[PDB]
């Protein structure tokens, strides 16, 4: 009857170990006030964006496109130095991807209107790597763990870049205490 | 330039306004010792005044003979950021507010006691609604074209003519 | 930058070197 | 009938001995108006802070980390206000205290004991009787350290000497 | 031998000031009734058993390497690049700068990622019934029927003794400035 | 948290005051960090 992650708190209702990464961790009662499907879809989206974002924050320092506008090792400098029409194109393309991938059901009243729509299941499997039944739960656990780790890592990387004015790897190689 | 106005970065009366404001703050600065918190506050005000006048002078704003920026709102694209783009920002936010309020009213009509929903807000449902408002023009237009926004005239109460 | 993880003498002061110098003071 | 500790005072009616360390001591009648679960949670939190504080005065003046300058702990509060470590400690205590708010709400619903944070990673209380005995020991040390930390801080304020040097002379 | 009730199993406690917990099953080799902090009640026993075995075998190889490198025995040509001294810490840093320990790290990490992670995962998930520390490695053929113990028990005891020995030797080298022997 | 206290917190005057203070704090902090925005910069 007690939460496994937080043993001095009672087990949150609507958390019953069914979803991947469920360790009964909801001390603030978000799942008692909001639906778990929207929360899982949001968690997967924040985590996937942070997976791409942490991988970018490490890789863009080491590898660049040719040109002066793509030569910033620090990612917050690359936000400003990159061509503006390209980044606006990125914004518009992300908007179109969000529009079509959710099949015109984008909001808190119409996404999951179809009963077949599963949280975080946009239908995305380009190489069909999910063709294995007993692999599925371990795959979803690995995806959500990578997403949570990526959220914490990218949050830290951005704010440490703000503190140090250094790209992450070269901050680790040229470290200066505050 | 437009309507006989001159750009603010070359208007001498804009410079006179800036000089008068800086002098008015500096004569207050003269009565305080350097390093005192009133002196630092007054110098920060001087810096903010200088930065504001510089930014207004480098923005393509037009100044009249009074020496103050004059906005152009006839639709020309060289001054679209003075009324048209703030107008689009307002219209987006206002349509958001109207759409989410209408959605909450229509939800509250379905409740057991609608008036209790009006005075005691269902906060999770209201937060869901205020999340829905980012796509309000397309949602409102689809609501309109499906016959779900406008109600016919024979279903609205009217007074005797 | 052509230096190592730890025990660098020059223009390369890593996080491990910062930990070590913090411990040895 | 009467209090076990103070024989000429009547036993407070809400002090029936359900909480370990009860000797019927409440002459001001705080338990007659206020919830005893909240009071016991406050007692244990204040006491655990004071126990850590007294141990910190002993060790933190016996030893000091090499990456920090040496100073007295009372002056260390004022130094770490400006250095930024005190902001970090306040932030992390506040972060844990949010889940402390949740734990207090669980206590008020009767689903949690007023001091139980389920924190026993070394398994030191095996059976029940050990847990009551360690509860009495914890409550007594909490009250004792609550007195002792105020002793440490006020005596440093008057003598400008730490505890261990004050022991050596006068 | 396996000596259940004398050297291992239920009822054996080498340090009787801490009573043997009820959580210990006695099946695991090296079970001599020492868990004062009660970790066996909540940890996964296969994982911590394999971790004890890996720490022990690493410490055995570490003790043998530390002693053979601190006495002075070296491979041919190995003194030149790695320094003609006997200090293990400077030997680590010299072999790092040479690249020798980078190669050791690469190959040990390749082995650990390629078969060590799948062995641990399949042992824990319950897909092979593989025992902790069992990597099926007996080229010379020394345990077939004596495998129950007098091979397992001596392995874990020597592992633990090597762990303590390497820890002691390292910190003694730090405080004294001179390698062992 | 008590459901009756949450229901009181969900009343129209409390939520009105909190939402308008939250909006005012957005306008105040935006004008603190980006002051004197007479125009949209283009
Ligand atoms: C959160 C994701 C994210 C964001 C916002 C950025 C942003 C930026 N990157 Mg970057 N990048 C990322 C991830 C990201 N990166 C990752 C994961 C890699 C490794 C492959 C790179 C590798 C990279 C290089 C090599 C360079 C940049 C550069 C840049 C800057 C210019 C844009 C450009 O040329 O992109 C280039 C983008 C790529 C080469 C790969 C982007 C692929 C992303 C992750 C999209 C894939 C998912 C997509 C949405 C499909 C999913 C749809 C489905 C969910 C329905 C800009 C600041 C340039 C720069 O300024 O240098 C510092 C540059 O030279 N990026
Ligand atoms: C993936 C997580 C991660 C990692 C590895 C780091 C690593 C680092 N951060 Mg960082 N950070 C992170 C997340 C992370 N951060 C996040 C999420 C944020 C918020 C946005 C920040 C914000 C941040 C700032 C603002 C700064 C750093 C700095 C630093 C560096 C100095 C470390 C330090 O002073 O810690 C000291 C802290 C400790 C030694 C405490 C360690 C406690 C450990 C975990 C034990 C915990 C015990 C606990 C009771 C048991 C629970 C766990 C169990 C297991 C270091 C490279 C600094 C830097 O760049 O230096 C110039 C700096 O200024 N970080
Ligand atoms: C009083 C009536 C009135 C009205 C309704 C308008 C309306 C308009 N004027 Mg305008 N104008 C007026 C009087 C008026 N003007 C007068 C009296 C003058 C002389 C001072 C001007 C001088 C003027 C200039 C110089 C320009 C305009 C432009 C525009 C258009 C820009 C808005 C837009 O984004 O549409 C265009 C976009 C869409 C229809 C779709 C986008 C989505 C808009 C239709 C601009 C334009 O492009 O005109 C055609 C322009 O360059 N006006
Ligand atoms: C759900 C919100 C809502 C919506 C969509 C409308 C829609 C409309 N109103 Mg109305 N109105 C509302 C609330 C609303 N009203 C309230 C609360 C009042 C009392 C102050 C009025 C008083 C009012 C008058 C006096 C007039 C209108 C008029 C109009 C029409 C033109 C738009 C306008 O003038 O807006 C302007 C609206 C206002 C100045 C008042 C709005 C007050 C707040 C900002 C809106 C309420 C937000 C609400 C708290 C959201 C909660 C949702 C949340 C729980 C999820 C249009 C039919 C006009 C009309 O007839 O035009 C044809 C008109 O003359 N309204
Ligand atoms: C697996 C461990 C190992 C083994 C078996 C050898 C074996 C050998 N090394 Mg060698 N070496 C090693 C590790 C090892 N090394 C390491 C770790 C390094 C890095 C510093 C070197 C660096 C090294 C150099 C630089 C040289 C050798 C040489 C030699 C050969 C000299 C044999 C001889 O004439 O007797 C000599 C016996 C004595 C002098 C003792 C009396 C021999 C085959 C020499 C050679 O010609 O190689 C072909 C040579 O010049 N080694
Ligand atoms: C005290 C030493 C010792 C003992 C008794 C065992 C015992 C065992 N190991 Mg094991 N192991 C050890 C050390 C030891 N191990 C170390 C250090 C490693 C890391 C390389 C391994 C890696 C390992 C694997 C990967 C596997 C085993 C397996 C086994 C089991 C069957 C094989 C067998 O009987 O080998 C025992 C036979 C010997 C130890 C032969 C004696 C050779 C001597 C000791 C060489 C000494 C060299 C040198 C003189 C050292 C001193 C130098 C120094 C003074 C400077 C058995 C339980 C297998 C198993 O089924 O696990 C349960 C298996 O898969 N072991
Ligand atoms: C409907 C009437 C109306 C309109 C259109 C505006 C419009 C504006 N006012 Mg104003 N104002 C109004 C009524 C109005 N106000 C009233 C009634 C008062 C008295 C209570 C004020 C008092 C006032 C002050 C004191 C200030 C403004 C400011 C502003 C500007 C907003 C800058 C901003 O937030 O950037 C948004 C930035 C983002 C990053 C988003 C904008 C030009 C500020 C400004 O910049 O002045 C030019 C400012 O300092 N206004
Ligand atoms: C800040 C700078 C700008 C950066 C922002 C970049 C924008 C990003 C690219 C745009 C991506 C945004 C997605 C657009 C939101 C659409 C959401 C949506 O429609 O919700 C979906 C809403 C849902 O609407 C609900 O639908 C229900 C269905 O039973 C009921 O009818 C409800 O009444 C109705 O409200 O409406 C739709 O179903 C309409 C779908 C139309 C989508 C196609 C759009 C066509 C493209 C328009 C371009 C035309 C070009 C101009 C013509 C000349
Ligand atoms: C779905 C699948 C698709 C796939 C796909 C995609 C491309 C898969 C890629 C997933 C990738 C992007 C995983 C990214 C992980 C990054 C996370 C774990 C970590 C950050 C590390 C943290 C801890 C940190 C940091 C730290 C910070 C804080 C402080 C610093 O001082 C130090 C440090 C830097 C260490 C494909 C296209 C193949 C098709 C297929 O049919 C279906
Ligand atoms: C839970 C969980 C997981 C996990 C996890 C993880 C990794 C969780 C969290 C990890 C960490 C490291 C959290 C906190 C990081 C640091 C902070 C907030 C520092 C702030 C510092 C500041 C503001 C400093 C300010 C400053 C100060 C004071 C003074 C100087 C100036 C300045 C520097 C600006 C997984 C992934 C394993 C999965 C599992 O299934 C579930
Ligand atoms: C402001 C400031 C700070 C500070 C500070 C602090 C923390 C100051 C002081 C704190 C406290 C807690 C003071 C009092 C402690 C305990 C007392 C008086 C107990 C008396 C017990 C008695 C009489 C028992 C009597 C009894 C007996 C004998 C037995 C029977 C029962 C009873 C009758 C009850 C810093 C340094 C932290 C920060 C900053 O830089 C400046």
């Amino acid at each position: 009857a007690k939460s496994k992650a937080v043993p001095f708190l009672s087990q949150p209702e609507a958390l019953d170990g069914s979803m991947a990464g469920d360790v009964g961790f909801d001390p603030f009662g978000f799942s008692s006030n909001f639906d778990l499907k929207w929360l899982r879809e949001a968690e997967l989206k924040h985590g996937r964006i942070c997976m791409l974002a942490a991988t970018g924050c490490l890789v863009q320092e080491v590898v660049h496109l040719p040109g002066e506008a793509f030569s910033q090792k620090m990612a917050l400098n690359a936000w400003a130095a990159a061509p503006r029409g390209g980044m606006i194109s990125i914004l518009v393309a992300i908007g179109l991807i969000e529009l079509i991938s959710n099949r015109f059901a984008l909001t808190a009243t119409d996404m999951f209107a179809n009963p077949n729509r599963v949280p975080g299941d946009l239908g995305f499997d380009p190489l069909s790597l999910g063709g294995n039944g007993a692999n599925r739960a371990r795959m979803e656990l690995a995806e959500i763990t990578h997403g949570r780790a990526a959220m914490m890592g990218f949050s830290g990387m951005v704010h440490q870049m703000l503190v140090s004015k250094q790209a992450p790897i070269e901050q680790l190689m040229h470290f200066k205490a505050v | 330039d437009v309507a006989g106005l001159t750009p603010c970065g070359e208007s001498k009366e804009f410079a006179r306004r800036l000089d008068g404001s800086v002098k008015k703050l500096q004569t207050r600065l003269k009565k305080y010792e350097a390093g005192t918190p009133p002196a630092l506050a007054l110098q920060k005000q001087i810096d903010k005044t200088k930065n504001r006048f510089d930014r207004y002078g480098k923005a393509g704003l037009l100044c009249g003979t009074d020496g103050l920026p004059h906005l152009i709102a006839d639709g020309r694209w060289s001054h679209s950021g003075e009324f048209v783009i703030p107008g689009l920002f307002f219209l987006y936010v206002a349509g958001w507010i109207g759409w989410v309020g209408r959605s909450y009213v229509l939800f509250a009509r379905t409740a057991d006691k609608p008036t209790e929903k009006e005075i005691i807000i269902d906060v999770p449902v209201a937060l869901s609604f205020v999340s829905t408002g980012f796509i309000w023009p397309f949602s409102a237009f689809k609501e309109f074209t499906s016959g779900n926004l406008i109600v016919p005239a024979d279903e609205i109460t009217v007074s005797p003519r | 930058d052509g230096c190592g993880a730890y025990a660098n003498s020059g223009s390369c002061h890593t996080f491990l070197d910062e930990i070590g110098d913090a411990l040895k003071a | 009938d009467f209090s076990a500790a103070v024989p000429f005072l009547k036993r407070p009616t809400n002090l029936d001995g359900q909480y370990i360390g009860d000797v019927g001591f409440d002459p001001l009648g705080f338990s007659d108006v206020f919830d005893l679960r909240v009071l016991r949670e406050a007692e244990l939190k204040h006491g655990r802070f004071a126990m850590l504080a007294t141990l910190g005065f002993i060790v933190q003046e016996l030893y000091t980390f090499p990456f920090f300058p040496k100073m007295a702990p009372v002056d260390a509060h004022d130094y770490f206000v400006k250095q930024g470590g005190g902001s970090q400690i306040i932030f992390w205590i506040s972060f844990v205290e949010l889940f402390g708010v949740v734990a207090l709400f669980e206590t008020l619903q009767g689903k949690r004991e007023p001091g139980d944070f389920a924190f026993d990673p070394l398994g030191l209380a095996k059976d029940e009787a050990t847990l009551e005995r360690y509860r009495l020991a914890e409550v007594k040390h909490a009250r004792l350290a609550m007195i002792a930390i105020g002793g440490f801080i006020h005596q440093y304020w008057v003598t400008k000497q730490t505890v261990l040097e004050q022991l050596g002379n006068f | 031998l396996y000596k259940d009730g004398k050297m291992q199993g239920k009822g054996v406690n080498i340090i009787p000031v801490f009573a043997r917990p009820d959580s210990l099953d006695g099946t695991i080799p090296g079970d001599q009734g020492f868990d004062p902090f009660g970790f066996s009640s909540w940890v996964n026993m296969k994982f911590v058993s394999e971790a004890e075995i890996k720490h022990g075998r690493l410490a055995m190889l570490a003790f043998a390497g530390i002693m053979v490198e601190s006495i002075g025995i070296s491979f041919p040509g190995a003194t030149s690049i790695l320094g003609d001294s006997k200090d293990i810490f400077e030997i680590h840093n010299k072999a790092v700068e040479s690249g020798a320990m980078g190669q050791i790290l690469l190959w040990v990490g390749f082995i650990e990622a390629c078969v060590g992670v799948p062995a641990m995962n399949e042992m824990l998930s319950g897909e092979t019934s593989r025992m902790p520390g069992d990597f099926g490695f007996d080229p010379l053929g020394l345990g077939k029927g004596d495998k129950l113990a007098r091979k397992q028990l001596v392995e874990v005891t020597n592992g633990r003794l090597a762990m303590l020995a390497v820890s002691g030797i390292v910190h003694h080298t730090i405080i004294t400035g001179k390698g062992p022997l | 948290m008590d459901s009756n206290f949450l229901k009181y917190l969900s009343t129209a005057p409390v939520l009105f005051t909190v939402w308008l203070s939250f909006t005012a704090s957005f306008i105040i902090e935006a004008n603190r960090f980006f002051p004197d925005m007479l125009y949209f910069p283009m």
